[PDB]
């Protein structure tokens, strides 16, 4: 399976940061203290696959930790899963770990590839948590800028 | 079986540098964090401190950064726990925990207990509290022995109802000291051999004391 | 970062009954709360996560509910097991805190105290120390006053107490009060005496003796 190292951020430039072990929070970061955000190994999975939808895994750098999407309290919502590293990274990702990575304009959204129309969120308030969102173009931002990190 | 799995009781003097270890079994170690916590004598739990094996990610408790290290061999499943310089106030039951995604610590090691005191190692001084209604009270005194724990059987195992080992007690001299007693009919004090087999593993020391009236 | 304050401290109940422990957070976080057992000396281990989820392997009898700041763990018909210390723990950021923590004890009828004295050996004395034990046997509540007296005169500072854990079978305690006195000073006495004021008691009980 091919990767990449990168960084996200959201189209209000907050950083993604580590919350806790198993959640993420966005911020605004600037200066030496850009360091604390995340850096992400987006992994080119199976899936299906059109001209501007891309399927992916998104895995924190170095670290058995998977983004994925399940029900929780019947509720489609995002969390940090823990794999096993000797089958991690693979081509053939389980459909909890797989985003549609969506050009949009010059943006790009991560739609779950399980819970259609479902993406990676993050509230216009600081500090709070990254989550799915069932809404595109609300109050909460669906869409993010990638920046390439060395390998 | 999922499982961590610490290493053994320690007994330091201040100044004393320490390294503590808690092993993984039955899963995958590199893929959750770790997390340390303290427990002073009679008191209850601190978090200090967190690891993710896979690449030492470490985060403190501010009330812990700088003044202990926490590290991962992950090809072994081990992580550790350590001071450079330790402190009588560092005498505690240390836990190591996985933690996960449901913001929880699910498995427990079994604890490590560190004691740091500037007293040397000494077996216990032995001596009967012997027995003066139907019921009467006879005992050992295990005193004056460094350090925990002293183990107390009466008549090789073979009598266990109606025994009460007391906790020890730090005495101010630095050395601990505790009771066992045992409640028995008092007709059976002139047929019955009443003998406590007092353990202090540290010094090896092992009395069997016949408790007479 | 935030505080936990569990109530009650001290939770005296009877197998049988329902027990109701509460945790309240300082600040609202959207971390999830877990809550944590600590059998007497064994290790902690989780019970609840998430508020209201057992973990594996944990009986239907318990249960957690709450919301926002205020969590509460039940147990619907207490059993022996369950009299033991209770922790909540909610994350905040990257700080773990824990609640202080409730005692959950056995409340049984009142028994009075068995009270025994012993002198110290002549093996003990000849090596210059003398060590008088009162023993106060199978009694509840823990709560009891233990005053030596030689010679009837009042001593201070010079004794120290230990008290077992509740009893697995009958719920009561156990203790030992220990007098220590030089050789020289044990031997300028005759009376010796230990004052014991319990609940199960009408009035203090002494048990005594003579030097010798």
């Amino acid at each position: 399976v091919r990767s990449l190292n990168c960084t996200l951020r959201d189209s209000q430039q907050k950083s993604l940061v580590m919350s806790g072990p198993y959640e993420l929070k966005a911020l605004h970061l600037q200066g030496q203290d850009m360091e604390q955000q995340v850096v992400f190994s987006m992994s080119f999975v199976q899936g299906e696959e059109s001209n501007d939808k891309i399927p992916v895994a998104l895995g924190l750098k170095e670290k058995n930790l998977y983004l994925s999407c399940v029900l929780k309290d019947d509720k489609p919502t995002l969390q940090l899963e823990s794999v096993d590293p000797k089958n991690y990274p693979k081509k053939k990702m389980e459909k909890r770990f797989v985003f549609n990575k969506i050009e949009i304009n010059n943006k790009l959204e991560f739609e779950s590839a399980q819970f259609p129309n479902w993406y990676i969120s993050t509230s216009q308030a600081e500090n709070m948590p990254v989550f799915l969102g069932g809404t595109k173009g609300g109050q909460d931002i669906t869409d993010f800028t990638m920046q390439f990190v060395s390998s | 079986e999922v499982q961590l799995v610490q290493s053994g009781a320690e007994v330091k003097k201040p100044g004393e540098s320490l390294k503590i270890s808690c092993k993984g079994s039955g899963y995958s170690f590199t893929s959750y964090w770790i997390g340390w916590v303290r427990q002073m004598p009679g008191k209850g739990l601190e978090w200090m401190g967190i690891i993710y094996p896979s690449d030492s990610d470490t985060r403190y408790s501010p009330s812990f950064q700088g003044q202990v290290t926490i590290s991962a061999d992950k090809s072994i499943s081990t992580a550790y726990l350590q001071w450079s310089s330790l402190k009588a106030s560092d005498t505690a039951m240390y836990y190591c925990a996985r933690y996960t995604n449901w913001d929880a610590f699910d498995i427990w090691g079994q604890g490590t207990m560190v004691t740091v005191s500037s007293a040397s190692t000494k077996g216990p001084s032995v001596f009967p509290l012997a027995p003066s209604g139907g019921t009467a009270a006879l005992g050992c005194l295990v005193k004056d022995y460094f350090p925990e724990p002293v183990t107390v059987s009466w008549n090789s195992g073979a009598l266990t109802s109606g025994v009460h080992t007391f906790p020890a007690v730090l005495q101010s001299s630095g050395l601990y000291s505790l009771s066992s007693v045992v409640t028995v009919p008092s007709s059976s004090l002139g047929t019955q051999t009443y003998i406590c087999n007092v353990n202090h593993k540290p010094s090896n020391t092992k009395v069997d004391k016949r408790v007479e009236p | 970062e935030i505080v936990l304050t569990q109530s009650p401290a001290t939770l005296s109940l009877s197998p049988g009954e329902r027990a109701t422990l509460s945790c309240r957070a300082s600040q609202s976080v959207s971390s999830y709360l877990a809550w944590y057992q600590q059998k007497p000396g064994q290790a902690p281990r989780l019970l609840i996560y998430d508020a209201s989820n057992r973990a594996t392997g944990i009986p239907a009898r318990f249960s957690g509910s709450g919301s926002g700041t205020d969590f509460t763990l039940t147990i619907s018909s207490l059993e022996p097991e369950d009299f033991a210390v209770y922790y909540c723990q909610q994350r905040s950021n990257w700080m773990f805190p824990f609640g202080q923590g409730t005692k959950l004890e056995i409340k049984r009828t009142v028994a009075a105290p068995s009270v025994f004295i012993f002198p110290p050996s002549d093996e003990q004395l000849k090596s210059g120390t003398a060590s008088v034990v009162c023993l106060l046997n199978n009694f509840y509540p823990r709560e009891a006053k233990v005053q030596w007296k030689v010679d009837n005169a009042l001593q201070s500072g010079n004794s120290q107490e230990s008290v077992t854990e509740q009893d697995s079978k009958d719920s009561t305690y156990s203790l030992s009060s220990t007098l220590t006195l030089s050789k020289a000073d044990y031997e300028k006495h005759k009376v010796y005496a230990c004052e014991v004021t319990h609940q199960g008691l009408s009035s203090p009980v002494t048990k005594s003796f003579n030097r010798g």
